[PDB]
């Protein structure tokens, strides 16, 4: 009979966003920050992977 | 345009381009490798499919 196996694995420590968060162009990887004036400043990223 | 933009403001008269109006589209491209596919006895087409 079929056996479904979900796997999870633990990764390198790295900065954790949200995958809404970042804005992929195929060019430049970018997150739009929320300063602390509440100054909306886009900020460049360099993504590493992503799930879930 | 974009060199026609350039003589376009040195010119009696205000201008603008449209290189960038038509711009801003998305995607995510599948490129599939033939060679690769071929190994595992698919075609483009088969693999286009999915």
């Amino acid at each position: 009979m079929n056996a479904w196996l979900q796997l999870n694995t633990a990764s390198e420590p790295m900065l954790l966003i949200p995958s809404q968060a970042l804005i992929d162009t195929g060019s430049e990887q970018r997150v739009i920050t929320v300063d602390a004036d509440g100054r909306f400043v886009p900020k460049r990223v360099a993504v590493f992977q992503a799930s879930q | 345009a974009e060199q026609i933009e350039e003589v376009a403001r040195t010119v009696p008269g205000v201008a603008s381009a449209l290189a960038f109006r038509l711009e801003g589209g998305r995607y995510i491209n599948v490129e599939i490798n033939r060679e690769k596919a071929a190994r595992y006895g698919m075609t483009v087409a088969d693999v286009q499919l999915f």
